[PDB]
């Protein structure tokens, strides 16, 4: 059995802060 | 065996690895604090952030 997982499983890739930003 | 040449001979190893992160520190060297200041140009080191 199946399911399309959408956009789920990101996750915070580091420890800092950041904030009003694009970061790749 | 007490008696062998020097590379035949046992060493012990110890390998210390650091968890350097940019996160809550828990090992840290020996340093004293200093009070906090505020809204003045100051040098500073937080944990080692110099
Ligand atoms: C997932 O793979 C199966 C075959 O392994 C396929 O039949 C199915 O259509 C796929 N899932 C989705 C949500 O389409």
């Amino acid at each position: 059995a199946y399911t399309n997982s959408f956009t789920r499983g990101v996750y915070y890739p580091d420890k800092v802060f950041r904030s009003s930003v694009l970061h790749s | 065996q007490p008696t062998n040449g020097v590379g035949y001979q046992p060493y012990r190893v110890v390998v210390l690895s650091f968890e350097l992160l940019h996160a809550p520190a828990t090992v840290c060297g020996p340093k004293k604090s200093t009070n906090l200041v505020k809204n003045k140009c100051v040098n500073f080191n937080f944990n080692g952030l110099t």
